[PDB]
């Protein structure tokens, strides 16, 4: 009736969608064994007899991480044609993971999506998943999008991407790596979202009580994001929300897509029963940029797009009445030409909580997604790091011998150059 | 027999070790012979 | 009746998430303790 | 998932082998005779790595062992695990070292290695998801300095896309046991430069330093020092063999800590190390780890990174640890002491995480990290073999063998050009 | 959060060290194999001031032990809680004292402060909040002397925020043990002066004549010399480790205590004590520790405040008690003796209160105080130098070692100047 297809490339998109789809398990009720002791079709195909498969495609280029799954207690669940592994990794270099290694496994992967494509009759986009510092996430994801670019046309493909973080770094050729994909996925990602580690390790602990994160919790912070963002279309809600109304609403051109995102109310399992949580609470805890998972700062910049989506015991008076008092902040700004710059839906099916997890049950929960020009300040941090690497030509060799054109690396700083005089542009006032 | 095999060395050369290396030889396919012949589950021998 | 959500909703999971996590506590600070004492193991016997 | 080939040349790569493969078996559990026997399920998921299988429910290294005289492979096959080894893989020859590099280079090297390829390249084609070769050798004597090099310039011609990961024994600079060691040295640093993708530089001079100022042991021996190589040699390949939060292969490694192809000669770290009495008193975290990692005194290259500075470095963590630890540690370490590191390379440091950790220790890490106080090493053999070459006395013995002068010209002229070539990347 | 770490240099401040671990051992309640056996759950809310955590539940003190011989670390060690010290942090020379300040000062100096530097920024790193540095040390013989005023000119290059504060035993008028203590405690003031923030000077005459007065101690010795020293640091850091109505650290002492920057050398005296027989008959109140506290024969320092005027005093309190009779008692004592007092600054004496008091006493209190009677102990010092440095040969066993006797006049010029700092403030 209606689907989703999810792409999950690299160690990040495997650990990152095993936490998702062990939500969505227990949120739709689904043992581990593919049985049951509704929105099924939309994420889950039956085979008869009362068995059912996600219909989620992995791929890597190391064989490790995949394998674990194969060994891990949901192997039963997943179907060994959609779990795909690859001989040997890229080593962080995106020339490795393009041309020389990732062209050989393109079409094998690309024939896995367009089978699983067929049984999906209502599909209406696409979900996929990055490691932007990693070889294999940015030099097949790459390749990935080009060819599903001309392979399926109008269809909404939608990304959620791990940015490097401002000051944390775990790899030293991480710059080149995220400028090339950067050049890559602004023609044709349809919308990418963006996070970054550091932020994610900050809210845990400031807002969360986990003394001693992991990256196991910050998966499931994700999780929790992207269920809450296709909650619209799994169950009934006064105002739902479809993939081609963000599409529509969250971008103001094709180059501006890039939205922030926020989540709220983040808090211990404790200190939610010691407070009220009423609708003005969550709503307000939002905009403060201590929430942001992206480390910039809002009141740097402006915000010209916003859409609110709300999984709790919600009235539509409050949010009216929210979203007026939000308007009055002097705090925030907007833009002269986006008076109104808000779309809010409403679902009824509150946020599903981990046993052994991190966050308390919340009954009732918001979302947001926004897009700002102060995620300018990202790109031009990448671009300082960047040059000083490529000024004294630090790493250029490992990429020319793997299929690398040395031609490349300044046309991907040219359009990061000419993307950053887009954004400033569109901020400016007439 | 196999095991004190194992226990010897290279290019060493003298007719001490030569002989019991030789004989080492000897002795295994001797022992290994029997256990063939021996290897039948129907044995019919007239003993002495 | 809204409050029926509300109640509903505060019970189960939150209250068996303090036992749980109370229980994990439980599990994890003589799950190192043992760790110690194999620890005190290799000592001993790196000693001799 | 990912097999490698163990390759060990001289009487000190034998004995270091030795060692390696004690603390190999050890982890995964293997019992001398050949039998797996361990107690976890994590051990048998990769154990293809470095073992091969026979038809027996028994298990057999890759390893090929090179000598030029018989003395020294009696005695690894008398030790504990000495039946382990296949019989066939014990390749030597009836002929002395003579402790000169051309001798084992021309005379014995063309003799040897016609069959030693034969071997090589029987294991190398008994598995397909292959990796590169590994190589431990010294370069003081000659088995190990000549032959090592010949074998590495085959094994580069044969298969160019596998990586040559070689651990070097640099002569010490000022403890060393051979007259004629800076000839060695000097002449096999020219054929190493072009061909090795990664070197890893070890001195005697440092792992008895270590031992008497950490470990505290009344009467080392090679033993105990063979066992604080073999600490570094189990803990690089440590991602391939085990889960982790962020794996990192051997490719990952020479990619990043490797700036320009000449500049990839390494000095490598391990921790923790504590007496055997004073380990009552420590506390097992990240931080008390990343205390001894970036000291100077656990460093096993008689060299001071202070001295020079750092331009990529890299560690390696084995257990299950945050890695949000890990990162503040060396975003801290980092910002700290930022004198040491030059301004055009932001991030000089790199972070793996591996989940099993080794025996009876909690927390492990290792730092693998490239300094241009490596030429400060160089230097000293540069200017002690000045000094023979300006008198000419021991050449005689080289020449006998058909070695021309401008092996000895040629050879300065490369380690001078690579002194140089640190000296400009010092701005 | 406000931790505290602990150096003790040479014979004196090693045997003193040990009584000040002993003492607040048992205060918070280990148990001499390091592991808790206490019984109040207090004790345990701040023990990371001085104590680190071992795995295992075993505690070690952030203790850093110097002393050029080895003799007194086989005291140390042999003592009853030897084993409770990290083995690591002694740090030891091989020679003998000297019984010289220039000796300690140059010679072994140099040497030893690099690897003291070290073991210190390793206990310096396992602190978040670090408050300062705690010397004890003496003045007489040099080791300590010379070596102290080093340490301490490294630690406040290192450290300038930390509030570094110094136990020092000055040479006795009459019992001096040195054909030539002058020269080793002129040198050192100068350096003491410029350093430290706060130091407390503690003769061992008082502590003869306090033992032989009150306590009735037929053969004192000193462990009973050094147990009143011991309580006098206890009650100082008291404030940090347990509640109170009015908690008091140390950088509040300094800000108040000193007026002007040299003027920081302080007197300091604990209450209460009574002989061993005594003890029935003394019904122990607040208004009997003040008459204890201010009562001149209770004061460590050989040098009476009758005869000199009061600068601003603190005093500490420990147990349960009312405010208003604390408050009470320092407004009477400051009313009725207004001559000893300077006009200029009302309300001298400070008060503070901890609610926790030590073992076996319903309460207690400790007395600082500022005044300048100190310049009698600087007059007697001067008056003997003088008389040293008249014949100037004496010097010639100082210049084998570097000390030019230009150095002498110098310092002795600073100390007068400190005098006569100390004689204009009077009115
Ligand atoms: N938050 C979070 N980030 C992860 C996780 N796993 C991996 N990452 C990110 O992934 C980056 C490393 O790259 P990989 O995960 O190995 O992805 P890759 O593209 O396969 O990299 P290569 O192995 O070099 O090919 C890290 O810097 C992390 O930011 C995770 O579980 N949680
Ligand atoms: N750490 C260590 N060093 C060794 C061992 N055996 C030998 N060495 C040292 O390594 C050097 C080996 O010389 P080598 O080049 O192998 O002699 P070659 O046979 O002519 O090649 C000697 O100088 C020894 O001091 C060992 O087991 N451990
Ligand atoms: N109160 C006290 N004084 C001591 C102790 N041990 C030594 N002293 C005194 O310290 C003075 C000088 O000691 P010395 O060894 O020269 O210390 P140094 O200055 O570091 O060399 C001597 O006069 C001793 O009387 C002790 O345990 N308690
Ligand atoms: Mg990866």
């Amino acid at each position: 009736m209606r689907e989703v297809i999810s792409i999950h490339v690299g160690q990040a998109g495997v650990q990152i969608g095993n936490g998702c789809w062990e939500l969505y398990c227990l949120e739709h009720g689904i043992q581990p064994d593919g049985q049951l002791p509704d929105a099924f079709n939309t994420f889950f195909s039956e085979t008869g007899a009362g068995k059912h498969v996600p219909r989620a495609v992995f791929v890597d280029l190391e064989p490790t991480v995949v394998d674990e799954v194969r060994t891990g207690t949901y192997r039963q669940l997943f179907h060994p044609e959609q779990l795909i592994s690859g001989k040997e990794d890229a080593a962080n270099n995106y020339a490795r993971g393009h041309y020389t290694v990732g062209k050989e496994i393109i079409d094998l992967t690309l024939d896995r999506i367009r089978k699983l494509a067929d049984q999906c009759t209502g599909l209406q986009g696409f979900l996929i998943f990055h490691s932007f510092g990693g070889g294999t996430g940015a030099g097949f994801g790459s390749l990935l999008l080009e060819r599903l670019s001309v392979d399926y046309g109008k269809k909404s493909k939608l990304e959620f991407t791990v940015y490097p973080s401002p000051q944390v770094s775990t790899a030293i050729v991480e710059p080149y790596n995220s400028i090339l994909a950067t050049h890559s996925m602004i023609d044709h990602s349809d919308c990418a979202f963006m996070v970054d580690n550091e932020a994610l390790y900050d809210l845990c602990r400031r807002a969360l009580d986990i003394e001693r994160p992991t990256y196991t919790n910050l998966n499931r912070l994700i999780g929790q994001v992207v269920s809450s963002l296709t909650a619209s279309l799994r169950f009934d809600g006064a105002l739902n929300v479809d993939f081609t109304e963000f599409q529509t609403n969250l971008v103001p051109y094709a180059r501006i897509h890039f939205p922030i995102c926020s989540y709220a109310p983040v808090i211990s399992a404790e200190k939610a029963y010691h407070e009220q949580l009423s609708v003005a609470e969550i709503t307000n805890s939002l905009f403060e940029p201590a929430n942001m998972m992206v480390k910039c700062d809002p009141r740097h910049g402006k915000y010209m797009a916003c859409t609110l989506l709300y999984r709790g015991d919600v009235v539509p008076k409050d949010v009216s009445a929210a979203v007026a008092t939000i308007k009055t902040k002097r705090t925030i700004q907007f833009v002269d030409w986006c008076p109104t710059g808000f779309k809010m839906g409403i679902n009824y099916q509150p946020p599903t909580v981990v046993p052994g997890g991190d966050l308390a049950k919340v009954q009732r929960a918001v979302c947001m997604l926004a897009n700002t020009t102060a995620i300018a300040e990202a790109w031009s941090r990448l671009d300082h790091k960047f040059d000083l690497m490529y000024a004294k030509r630090a790493f250029v060799h490992w990429y020319v011998g793997e299929g690398m054109e040395e031609a490349e690396f300044p046309e991907a700083r040219e359009d990061l150059a000419l993307l950053e005089k887009d954004y400033d542009e569109v901020a400016a006032e007439s | 027999n196999k095991k004190r095999y194992a226990s010897l060395s290279f290019g060493q050369d003298n007719l001490s070790f030569r002989r019991k290396k030789e004989e080492m030889e000897r002795e295994a396919a001797q022992l290994e012979a029997d256990i063939k012949t021996f290897e039948r589950p129907n044995v019919y021998i007239t003993e002495n | 009746d809204e409050v029926k959500k509300i109640n509903s909703e505060m019970v189960a999971a939150k209250a068996r998430t303090f036992r749980d996590q109370q229980l994990e506590i439980h599990r994890q600070m003589k799950e190192d303790e043992k760790a110690e004492e194999r620890s005190i193991a290799d000592m001993l016997e790196e000693n001799r | 998932v990912r097999e490698i080939v163990h390759i060990q040349a001289g009487q000190c790569g034998n004995q270091i082998g030795a060692k390696f493969w004690e603390v190999i078996s050890d982890e995964h559990g293997i019992d001398p005779t050949g039998s797996y026997h361990g107690d976890s399920d994590l051990q048998l998921e990769r154990i293809n790595v470095y073992y091969n299988e026979a038809t027996g429910g028994k298990y057999v290294p890759r390893a090929i062992l090179v000598d030029l005289e018989p003395g020294t492979m009696d005695s690894v096959r008398a030790g504990q695990f000495g039946q382990l080894f296949r019989p066939d893989n014990f390749v030597f020859g009836q002929s002395g070292a003579g402790n000169n590099w051309a001798k084992g280079y021309y005379t014995e090297g063309q003799e040897l290695c016609e069959s030693i390829l034969d071997v090589i390249r029987k294991e190398a084609e008994s598995c397909d998801c292959l990796q590169g070769f590994q190589l431990v050798h010294s370069l003081g004597g000659g088995t190990g300095a000549g032959l090592g090099t010949l074998l590495l310039n085959k094994l580069r011609e044969e298969y160019p896309d596998r990586i040559l990961s070689t651990y070097s024994i640099v002569p010490s600079p000022k403890v060393s046991d051979t007259v004629v060691e800076p000839y060695n040295c000097t002449l096999s640093v020219h054929q190493l430069v072009e061909s090795a993708d990664e070197v890893f530089c070890i001195d005697n001079e440092a792992l008895y330093d270590i031992c008497f100022r950490t470990l505290k042991l009344t009467t080392p021996t090679y033993g105990d020092l063979n066992h604080l190589v073999s600490m570094v040699m189990s803990g690089t390949t440590c991602a391939l063999r085990f889960p982790g939060q962020l794996n990192s292969d051997l490719r990952k490694l020479a990619v990043n800590l490797v700036p320009f192809p000449r500049l990839h000669f390494f000095i490598v770290g391990f921790a923790p190390l504590t007496s055997r009495g004073s380990q009552q008193y420590r506390a097992l975290t990240v931080p008390e780890l990343t205390s001894q990692l970036f000291d100077n005194k656990n460093m096993m290259a008689a060299c001071d990174p202070r001295r020079g500075v750092y331009l990529t470095a890299s560690a390696h963590f084995r257990g299950r640890m945050s890695s949000k630890e890990v990162d503040e540690q060396m975003l801290n370490i980092q910002a700290r002491n930022t004198s040491y590191f030059v301004e055009w390379i932001p991030s000089n440091v790199k972070s793996a995480i591996c989940d099993i950790p080794p025996r009876g220790l909690k927390m492990a890490a290792t730092f693998i990290g490239n300094t241009t106080a490596f030429r400060e090493l160089f230097t000293r053999v540069d200017s002690q073999f000045q000094k023979m070459y300006a008198r000419r006395a021991f050449i005689h013995w080289y020449v006998n063998e058909g070695l021309e002068t401008v092996e000895f010209d040629e050879a300065r002229s490369n380690m001078t050009d690579l002194i140089q070539e640190y000296e400009m990347y010092e701005t």
